[PDB]
This record gives structure tokens, C-alpha cells and sequence, in this order.
């Protein structure tokens, strides 16, 4: 159901990635792979990505501006239950990661590693 | 199991 080293999890798969990007770099590098950067929209996809990875990686959110809301790369905006998951940032930090169960706002053109996700 | 992967040249 999955190439070649992605991994099979519920619907999808995924793949993990350590190379150096700021967000906007890593969403091309999924879109590059027929991927995007990862959906943390419940609480089951929080445990798998944390018992698989200890380094800081992107996920999929993002904001406009630092008074915008969340949004995932569907459009979606953030499920209430999950907000419990999501750290506070300040201005200008409108992308995040995932590190250790829980999502950290940070500068965009920081660099992190990062993982992407495709349906099977 | 993602962090450690160790990959061989090519
Ligand atoms: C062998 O590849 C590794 C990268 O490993 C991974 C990764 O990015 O973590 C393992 C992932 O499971 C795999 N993901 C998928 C979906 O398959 C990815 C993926 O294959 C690539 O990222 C796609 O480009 O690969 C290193 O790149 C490694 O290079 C060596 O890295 C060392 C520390 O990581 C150190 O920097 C070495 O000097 C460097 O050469 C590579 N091995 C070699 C010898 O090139």
C-alpha cells in the first residue's frame, strides 16, 4: 500500500525526513514527493508520530498572520480537542512543529527536519 | 526507529 519505506499508519503513509528546511522549503519537498506535511488532528496520530521520532519536525500549520487562525494544509482549522496539544507562540512565529507530543509555534524560516504524508 | 536510521553510501 506504501512505497518503500514509508510507513503504514491508519489511512496513510508516511515519511520522515532529515534534511535542514525552513517550512516553506519543506512543504515544496512534500508536494515534490505527491505529499504533504503532516495533519495532527487527533490524539492517535499524536501517539504514533511521538513513539516513532524525538527530533524536532514540521507539521502541517500554519497562520496568515499572528492574529489568524490555524490552518492545517487542507484549509481546515484546528479541532477544538487538539488545542490542548498546541503551545503558545509569539508574533511572527506562524508555522509549527511537532516535538514530543506536543505543536510549538516557531519562526518559519527557521530550519527544521520534517516528515510528509500521502494516502495509500 | 526514525531518528537512528543509519544509511549506507551509495
Ligand atoms: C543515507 O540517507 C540518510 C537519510 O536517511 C533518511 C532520512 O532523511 O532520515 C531515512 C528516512 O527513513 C528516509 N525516508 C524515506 C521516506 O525513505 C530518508 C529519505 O531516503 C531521504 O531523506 C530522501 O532524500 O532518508 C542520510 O542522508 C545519509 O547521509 C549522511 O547523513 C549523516 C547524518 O545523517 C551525515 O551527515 C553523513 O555525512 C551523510 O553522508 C545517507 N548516507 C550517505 C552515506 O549518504
Amino acid at each position: 500500500p506504501c512505497d518503500t519505506n514509508w510507513r503504514y499508519y491508519g489511512d496513510s503513509c508516511y515519511g520522515f525526513f532529515r534534511h535542514n528546511l525552513t517550512w516553506e522549503e519543506s512543504k515544496q519537498y512534500c508536494t515534490d514527493m505527491n505529499a504533504t506535511l503532516l495533519k495532527i488532528d487527533n490524539r492517535n496520530i499524536v501517539e504514533y508520530i511521538k513513539a516513532r521520532t524525538h527530533l524536532i519536525r514540521w507539521v502541517g500549520l500554519s497562520r496568515q498572520k499572528s492574529n489568524e487562525v490555524w490552518k492545517w494544509e487542507d484549509g481546515s482549522v484546528i479541532s477544538e480537542n487538539m488545542f490542548e496539544f498546541l503551545e503558545d507562540g509569539k508574533g511572527n512565529m506562524n508555522c509549527a512543529y511537532f516535538h514530543n507530543g506536543k505543536m510549538h509555534p516557531t519562526f518559519c524560516e527557521n530550519k527544521h527536519y520534517l516528515m510528509c504524508e500521502r494516502k495509500a | 526507529a526514525e531518528d537512528d536510521v543509519v544509511t549506507p553510501g551509495c
